[PDB]
């Protein structure tokens, strides 16, 4: 259960599982993510932009 | 005058008579829940959300069509009215997709707020949900059917206020489904408004898809000039 | 269970805008004469009989059928397929020279249905959606026709065929298919709702017009 | 007078248009439908 | 001896549907023969507000299922004309799974329907006679303009029907192959070119109806009986059943009987006196008997405890927890599976929902599934207490009432045979470990 750096993972195909639904920044008490999204080009829902600033988050 | 006298909850109320029980529940200052009734557009009744119990009387009834009655005691917090909406609500929700995190309209969603709000906290479906197959109706409104409650507020809204009588119902029962049963883009002038009035994220924006969610935007009122409507 | 049948139409070159459609003089006529049966601001209520009549006249109901009646009735195409889509007597799709319809409700069910549809899958080596590939027999199953009490009971072209057992339909399937018109009703000495043996009423004859009037009339 | 045959056998003899035929014959038996003033909701 | 107690045995001169098993011409001879279209001039000429009256008196009850008082219902439509024309609508879709008297009033005798549809006309001033029939019955629709092509030409319709300088028109329109367009709303819908979609009341079609005008719903058996009630009267009908279950009915009989059949008999005539009588008994003697549907699929099903002194009427069968309805007689033997039958009627009423309103179209399917788990026996006993909740979300909420009519099948097999779902679902659980 130990929390250390952070991570993005990814399905076991390689596709990311990301989906930009933005409930993290919501939640985040440091507001330590910025998010932003865009349609891929194949029409995924998928992020352009995920940013952690690790000096603003309390872990 | 002519104005008559009702009780919501025990609260003298005079309204002009024709006047709903919705409109009566409003005039103190309660709104009732709603996914088929839009005030400016025709009556359905269809989702059954609006259910509230009148004083002495075994049935409910539809508050968004039922004209109020003089001496009428409505009681849109007894358990009665409380458990209709739970029970559409559950309803609701047996063939609702769990698309929340992919859905556009997730965070300033009808549906949403008012399961939060007037219905269950869990679900005791335990079948599969059925998924009708996508339509395509131009570049401007983006179409994910699955997501249809069948409010049928789309409908009314293209024959009533735009002027155009594209979109219906076909078949019936469970299998209903609204579109245009062939394929023909829904183009007018006014067609982004279906966007507005779907509860859903059934009908959504197609420029404005993924990009953002409700509580990151800031609102600024301002004025249109593209024309001299204003 | 599940339809089968989508609410969807796709062009295709056997089905499409362009398919040629057109009612004939004499159903023009039959079109007149609906029409005139509603008040005159509403003629929209023509819809389904007309709808029919297309159906009757050309088996099933292209796209051009639909957008015919439309345009005869100045009426939105759209409502056209509301309609078609919502009354399953409405044939989207072409089907055989006689539709056979088997109620497989529980009145028809308790007395043996299944005994039939076997009947008519083994005569005929298709299923209940499947069409014979001679394209003159189509079978599918359908709820209640309203004749519970000859059971298990066929309708086929609008006409029924009662009290039957599986030899009944065969035979009635051989003479279809031999170019014969089987005699429409039950099949077991009855021909009516009666009981199948005793007449356990109305044996005493019927009595004239004044016998029972009131007073004073 | 005798409860022996049955009286329904007509209707062997009806084809695919008998109904709109019979619609056809009784249309000049019919009085002047009334009007809603208009030509339709959409007029 | 006033205040008859027993019932269940009329001779046929007390009969109305005296050609019920089509065994003279229907063709108006045959009609005339037997009476019909007798001394209508003067009846027509007595105004309605003495029709009314008869029907009130009479107290005639709707024969479409519901047994509503026609008298009060035929003088809601008895105000003065405002403009609009108005209309008389007589039902005969005829939807119900177990019913089929509508058809053999339509094919073997309709100048009696043709005549009750000019009097209730007269009765409620309306311009003309709309006759909804099931598309199935080509031929019973045939035959009744057939008969309305006769009556047409004699003069008993039209213009200045019969002498009583009265006019009135007959139309015959027919559905395709849809239940729910025998809802009164509904089938309105249907006549004006819409989807066979019910409306809500208020408002009441005697105010706002078929074409937006003022008209009666009524079904086809409650038209053809108010001739002869004008006829002998109000009294005479009345005489029969118990107090507000007068008059007669017909009855059909079918499933697991020796010979099932169609009669007509007086309303309070107990349940297994009508089996042994006119159906031949329950198949295999009436120690085999499970459990019978009196009404039609939309009636709860009792046990053969109940039908052994229940009396055929709406009051006796509403205490009976069963309702009457249409009085359609659905006899399943101790050979049949119980829970199959339920499972198949809730299988037709998911088939012939509209899909209008959310808790039938969504809940109407969900206890379709359930049923059909049900039968193989997958679920747990926990699903029983919440099928039943499920039933009670959909009863009540709905626009129509095919939601009670989905509904209370449910709950009359869960009140009445929970031990066999139990049983079942212990049997599959024991088999699939
Ligand atoms: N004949 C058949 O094959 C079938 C019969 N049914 C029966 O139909 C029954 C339910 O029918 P519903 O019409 O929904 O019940 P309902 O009680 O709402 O209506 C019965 C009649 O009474 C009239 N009515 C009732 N309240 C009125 C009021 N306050 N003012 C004026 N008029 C009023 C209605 O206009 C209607 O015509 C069911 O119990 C079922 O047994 C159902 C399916 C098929
Ligand atoms: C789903 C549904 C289907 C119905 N089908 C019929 C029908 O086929 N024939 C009929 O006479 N009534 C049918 N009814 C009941 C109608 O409301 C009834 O005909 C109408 O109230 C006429 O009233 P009456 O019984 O006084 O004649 C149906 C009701 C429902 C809810
Ligand atoms: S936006 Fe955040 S919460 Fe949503 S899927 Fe991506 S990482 Fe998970
Ligand atoms: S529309 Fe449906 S999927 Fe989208 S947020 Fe609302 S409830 Fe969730
Ligand atoms: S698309 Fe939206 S407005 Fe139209 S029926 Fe579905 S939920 Fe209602
Ligand atoms: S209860 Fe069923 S049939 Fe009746 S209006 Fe609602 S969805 Fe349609
Ligand atoms: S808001 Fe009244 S039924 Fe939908
Ligand atoms: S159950 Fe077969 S006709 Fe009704
Ligand atoms: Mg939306």
């Amino acid at each position: 259960r130990f929390r250390g750096e952070h991570a993005l993972r990814r399905y076991p195909s390689g596709e990311e599982r990301c989906i930009a639904c933005k409930l993290c920044e919501a939640v985040c008490p440091a507001q330590a993510i910025t998010i932003e999204a865009e349609p891929r080009a194949d029409g995924s829902r998928r992020t352009t932009r995920y940013d952690i600033d690790m000096t603003k988050c309390i872990y | 005058s002519n104005l008559i006298e009702v009780f919501v909850d025990g609260q003298s109320v005079m309204v002009e008579p024709g006047t709903t029980v919705l409109q009566a529940c409003e005039k103190v200052g309660m709104q009732i829940p709603r996914f088929c009734y839009h005030e400016r557009l025709s009556v359905a009744g269809n989702c059954r959300m609006c259910l509230v119990e009148i004083e002495k009387a075994p049935k409910v009834v539809a508050a968004c069509a039922m004209p109020v009655m003089k001496g009428w005691n409505i009681l849109t917090n007894s358990e009665k009215s409380k458990k209709a909406r739970e029970g559409v609500m559950e309803f609701l929700l047996a063939n609702h997709p769990l698309d929340c995190p992919i859905c556009d309209q997730g965070g300033e969603c009808d549906l949403q707020d008012q399961s939060m709000m007037f219905g269950s906290d869990r679900s005791r479906f335990l079948e599969g949900k059925r998924a009708v197959e996508d339509k395509n109706i131009g570049p401007l409104v983006k179409t994910i059917m699955t997501r249809c409650i069948q409010c049928t507020r789309c409908i009314r809204f293209a024959s009533e206020i735009a002027g155009v009588d594209d979109l219906g119902t076909t078949g019936r029962g469970n299998d209903m489904q609204v579109g245009t049963y062939i394929e023909k883009m829904f183009m007018s002038e006014l067609s982004g408004n279906i966007i507005d009035i779907c509860p859903v994220g059934a009908l959504t924006s197609k420029p404005y898809a993924f990009t953002a969610r409700p509580w990151e935007t800031r609102k600024t009122e301002s004025i249109d000039v593209m024309d001299a409507v204003g | 269970g599940a339809g089968g049948a989508l609410f969807v139409h796709r062009d295709t070159p056997e089905n499409n805008p362009d398919t040629p459609f057109d009612f004939t003089p004499e159903n023009y006529k039959r079109i007149e004469a609906i029409v005139k049966n509603y008040p005159e601001g509403h003629k929209a209520a023509a819809v389904l009989p007309v709808l029919d009549l297309a159906q009757r006249q050309n088996g099933w109901l292209p796209i051009s059928a639909m957008n015919k009646v439309a345009e005869i009735l100045q009426v939105p195409p759209m409502r056209v397929y509301e309609v078609a889509t919502f009354y399953t007597m409405y044939n989207r799709k072409p089907v055989g020279k006689y539709h056979i319809q088997v109620c497989t409700t529980t009145p028809c069910m308790l007395r043996n249905s299944d005994s039939i549809l076997e009947a008519i899958q083994k005569k005929l080596g298709i299923k209940v959606g499947e069409t014979t590939p001679d394209k003159l027999f189509t079978l599918i199953e359908v709820e209640c026709l309203g004749a519970c009490v000859n059971a298990p009971m066929v309708q086929i072209n609008d006409n029924y065929y009662e009290d039957l057992t599986p030899k009944d339909i065969e035979e009635i399937i051989d003479e279809l298919k031999a170019g014969k018109i089987p005699k429409p009703g039950p099949r077991s000495g009855r021909f009516s709702c009666e009981p199948a043996g005793g007449l356990t009423s109305l044996t005493e004859p019927p009595k004239g017009p004044g016998f029972g009037v009131q007073a004073g009339l | 007078f005798d409860n022996s045959t049955y009286r329904n056998l007509q209707h062997h003899e009806y084809s695919t248009y008998t109904f709109l035929d019979l619609n056809v014959e009784l249309s000049k038996f019919r009085m002047p439908q009334p009007s809603s003033g208009r030509q339709s909701p959409r007029h | 001896a006033p205040k008859k107690t027993s019932f269940g045995s009329l001779k046929d001169e007390d009969r109305i549907f005296t050609n019920l098993y089509g065994r003279h011409d229907w063709r108006l001879k045959g009609a005339q023969s037997r009476g019909d279209w007798y001394k209508t001039k003067e009846i027509l000429l007595k105004g309605p507000d003495w029709i009314l009256g008869e029907v009130k008196t009479s107290g005639l009850r709707g024969r479409g299922g519901a047994g509503f008082p026609t008298g009060l219902k035929w003088s809601f439509m008895n105000k003065p004309s405002d403009g609009r024309p108005k209309y008389l609508v007589v039902n005969a879709d005829e939807g119900e799974p177990g019913t089929c008297k509508d058809r053999e009033i339509i094919r073997h005798d309709p100048h009696k329907l043709v005549e009750g549809c000019l009097v209730g006309g007269r009765a409620m001033g309306a311009r003309a006679a709309y006759i909804y029939i099931r598309g199935e019955f080509y031929n019973e629709a045939s035959n009744l303009q057939v008969a309305i092509r006769e009556a047409y030409e004699a003069g008993l319709i039209g213009k200045n029907a019969c002498g009583s300088g009265y006019d009135f028109d007959v139309f015959v329109v027919r559905g395709a192959g849809a239940y729910i367009c025998g809802e009164e709303t509904a089938l309105i819908e249907s006549i004006e070119g819409k989807q066979g979609k019910p409306r809500l009341k208020p408002p009441f079609p005697a105010d706002v109806g078929v074409f937006g005008c003022p008209t009666t719903v009524a079904n086809v058996e409650t038209v053809a009986v108010s001739p002869t009630i004008c006829r002998r009267g109000g009294a005479w009908f009345a005489s029969f059943g118990r107090e507000r279950n007068s008059g007669t009915k017909l009855f059909n009989i079918s499933g697991h009987v020796n010979h099932p059949c169609t009669v007509e008999e007086e309303m309070s005539v107990p349940l297994k006196e009508l089996i042994e009588k006119h159906a031949g008994g329950v198949i295999g003697g009436w120690d085999n008997l499970l459990a019978v549907i009196p009404g039609g699929s939309s009636t709860p099903l009792i046990p053969k405890s109940v039908c052994e002194t229940v009396l055929m009427d709406f009051d006796a069968l509403v205490q009976a927890q069963t309702g009457l309805g249409t009085a359609a007689v659905i006899v399943m033997d101790r050979s049949t599976d119980i829970v199959k039958a339920i499972a198949r009627l809730i299988e037709f009423y998911k088939h012939e929902s509209c899909g209008q309103c959310t808790p039938c179209r969504e809940g109407v399917d969900w206890m379709n599934k359930v049923m059909a788990r049900f039968v193989k026996g997958d679920a747990r006993p926990a699903e029983i207490d919440s099928l039943w909740e499920i039933s009670k979300q959909i009863e009540g909420h709905t626009i129509c009432a095919l939601g009670d009519g989905a509904a209370w099948p449910v709950q009359g097999l869960i009140r009445h045979f929970r031990p066999e779902l139990e049983e079942r679902m212990q049997q599959f659980a024991l088999q699939h470990q």
